[PDB]
């Protein structure tokens, strides 16, 4: 078998500003505040027109005034532009309130709006669950006292694919999703997600990278080369799968026959039998290392524990947080609560097995679904049906929830927030609809 | 000579300092570059504040109750270099390890300073 | 205490003390690495034992004492069968 | 001609209900394989010999 080598740089987009001056003055607008990717649209189309990686720079020209290439997909033209591109969202929040008035301004220019005070038309805002206060207070700033906005509302993305993949709003059933920086389980019941009973894992996607990188560093301490953290991500997103049983694995995995079609060697860009010893395995993979050889020195050999990257949303004892995963979260919800004890199971348990959905940016890992439902058959008990459902792209799922829920009229208007309501209440008001945030009390 | 091409693309979307996404009384504020960190002890103090100006009330739904409890089972032991079973723990340095190759390459010879970086890809960086 | 070299089985708990190291402060030397190893135990055991094992009246004490005492013909057809 | 009736795996729930009338009642003891889980009721009889094989949560 001859050795292949593979180079891991993204290309770059060469066209990246596409938008219509034609619009509808009374139509709402859609837009997902990813961590990762924003997304961006109006109502009627049931995709979203404009995604972006939410990410912004502030290149410095001389001779003209220092200041261009500023908000989106125009910082994939260069290389240098996309270096120091400041993504301003942190780890549970964004943190520059100048730098998302930007985004807000490229984006609301891309669907071609005019003018009329600030903004004519309602927004759909996305909100990540359990939001802290102030976090609300200066979004209904940004929003009221920034661009005029006569309709504001905001939910749990989840619960937004839910509610698209389930467009009767009164389902029961238990999402899963698994973002760039958060993973989470809430239950549903009767279209209502029970926010009370919904736990969290502080891992994300962006977590799964770091790992990657820290790994694979620690693997080499004298790489000769700089691995970026982009390809970091592409390298992570092609060649890592979650194993059916982790355990049995892990036993099998550096074994001499296993090594012929698990382990995938990667190449860097640039310009004491071997058999018996398990190190020169794990290092150097299945075949013998050319230390004299210029390839062999960049090759970025992984695949060995490409199981491990992906494994640790079920453990996180081994990502450093001291949390139950989401098979003990799962396992705790559909047996303990609502209900439900173990041995006997309750309506809604038994609704919620029977409709199971997974969702988010890092649901697109391979072997996700099997190892989750066989990870249900495992604990509950025999005969009970389970049915776990997937999307194609379980990332943009959640704008077509906004956009089922813009299309469905009397349960759009049940959760508006407008300016009225929020100049008497105040900025501290959470509208307690079904398909959101809660109160913090009773 | 792509640098034109870079201003040609940047000569498109100037926004200026009077923006027409205004509301027309839009005050731009100074507020701080507040981190992500501070955030939670904040909220932490709100409720600390709030809990003892009504006790003298359970919550329902914050940012520490949505968190997920500890496990209940025993965590599985993992070698901390090449990610197979930790059958053995090196009582120096306290890195759980393969089996005896990897302990005298890679435990045994560890530098200093270089265990805190295995420990806290495990989360047991005891190094403050 | 310190200083014993001893063997350890996991599972039936029992542990043998093979004796003491070498510390000049019986003696038998440190073993040899890898810890926690498979052995391989070939057991060879006659037809008379396992008959005397199979008859529930008999304990294996009669495989030393002598006292096997006249072993039922159906306990050997059921030796032979398994 | 008979049955062999089998139920294996590992004990996840260990109740045992008294309702005396120090004398226990019964217990419900709940099984876990790879293929799912299955609750049991047991006389205090199957009670005694599950004592006797010092079983505790988390044995197969």
């Amino acid at each position: 078998k001859a050795v292949v080598i593979d180079d891991p740089p993204l290309r770059q987009t060469p066209e990246p500003f596409d938008e219509q001056s034609a619009y509808n003055p009374q139509s709402p607008i859609a837009i997902d505040f990813g961590s990762s990717k924003l997304r961006a649209g109006f109502v009627n189309h049931a995709t979203p027109t404009h995604i972006f990686p939410n990410a912004l720079t502030k290149f410095r020209d001389r001779k003209l005034n220092k200041n261009f290439t500023f908000v989106g997909n125009d910082t994939l033209l260069d290389q240098a532009v996309r270096s120091q591109s400041r993504s301003p969202f942190d780890g549970p929040f964004v943190t520059n309130w100048n730098l998302t008035e930007e985004i807000l301004d490229y984006t609301f220019h891309h669907l071609g709006v005019v003018p009329d005070n600030g903004i004519p038309n309602p927004i759909l805002l996305t909100e990540r669950l359990a939001t802290v206060q102030s976090q609300r207070t200066n979004w209904y700033q940004i929003l009221f006292e920034t661009y005029n906005v006569p309709g504001v509302t905001f939910g749990i993305d989840s619960l937004f694919s839910f509610y698209n993949y389930n467009p009767s709003g009164n389902k029961t059933g238990l999402v899963i999703s698994c973002g760039h920086e958060d993973t989470n389980v809430i239950p549903v019941v009767d279209g209502a997600g029970i926010l009370t009973d919904a736990k969290r894992i502080n891992w994300g996607g962006h977590q799964a990278v770091d790992y990657l990188n820290d790994l694979m560093a620690l693997k080499y301490p004298y790489f000769p080369t700089k691995m970026s953290y982009l390809q970091y991500e592409t390298m992570y997103k092609d060649y890592c799968y979650v194993s059916r049983n982790y355990d049995e694995d892990i036993e099998k995995i550096l074994t001499l026959e296993n090594l012929d079609t698990n382990d995938v060697v990667v190449e860097a860009p640039f310009t004491y039998d071997w058999r018996n010893s398990i190190l020169h395995l794990f290092l150097r993979g299945p075949r013998p290392h050319d230390s004299e050889n210029i390839h062999e020195q960049h090759q970025m050999h992984l695949n060995v524990e490409r199981i491990r990257v992906p494994e640790v949303i079920f453990q996180p004892t081994m990502g450093g947080q001291d949390q139950a995963g989401i098979c003990e979260l799962s396992e705790t919800i559909l047996l303990k609560k609502f209900g439900s004890q173990p041995g006997k199971l309750s309506q809604t348990s038994i609704d919620m097995v029977n409709n199971v959905l997974i969702t988010g940016g890092n649901a697109k890992v391979p072997g996700l679904k099997e190892r989750i439902v066989k990870e249900f058959t495992g604990f509950l008990p025999t005969g009970t049906n389970i049915t776990v459902n997937m999307s194609s792209d379980p990332s943009l799922d959640a704008w077509k929830g906004m956009a089922a829920l813009a299309r469905n009229e009397e349960q759009y208007r049940k959760t508006v927030i407008s300016k009225k309501e929020y100049e008497e209440y105040g900025p501290e008001y959470i509208k307690e609809h079904k398909l959101g945030n809660t109160k913090y009390f009773e | 000579e792509r640098l034109l091409f870079l201003r040609s693309v940047g000569e498109r979307n100037e926004i200026g300092f009077p923006s027409r996404f205004k509301s027309a009384h839009y005050k731009k504020p100074t507020r701080r570059h507040k981190s992500a960190r501070q955030l939670i002890s904040d909220e932490n103090k709100r409720i600390n504040a709030l809990l003892t100006k009504a006790n003298k009330l359970v919550p329902k739904a914050t940012y520490f109750s949505v968190e997920a409890p500890p496990s209940i089972r025993p965590a599985k032991k993992y070698c901390d270099v090449t990610g197979l079973k930790g059958f053995y723990k090196s009582p120096t340095n306290n890195i759980r390890y393969h089996n005896a190759e990897i302990y005298q390459l890679i435990v045994k010879p560890m530098a200093p300073g270089v265990d805190q970086e295995y420990l806290k890809l495990r989360g047991a960086n005891f190094v403050l | 205490l310190a200083g014993d070299v001893i063997s350890i089985d996991k599972a039936s708990g029992k542990i043998t003390k093979l004796g003491r190291s070498f510390a000049r402060s019986r003696f038998v030397q440190c073993p040899e690495g890898e810890l926690q190893k498979r052995k391989t135990v070939v057991h060879t055991v006659s037809l008379h034992e396992i008959d005397v094992i199979n008859s529930r009246t008999q304990g294996f004490l009669a495989l030393f004492t002598g006292d096997t005492g006249e072993i039922r013909s159906e306990v050997r057809d059921q030796i032979n069968t398994k | 001609k008979e049955t062999k009736e089998v139920y294996e795996g590992e004990v996840t729930e260990l109740t045992p209900e008294d309702a005396e009338n120090k004398t226990i009642s019964h217990v419900i003891v709940g099984l876990k394989s790879a293929k799912g889980t299955k609750t049991l009721r047991l006389d205090p009889t199957i009670y005694e010999s599950i004592q006797r094989e010092k079983v505790s949560i988390g044995d197969v």
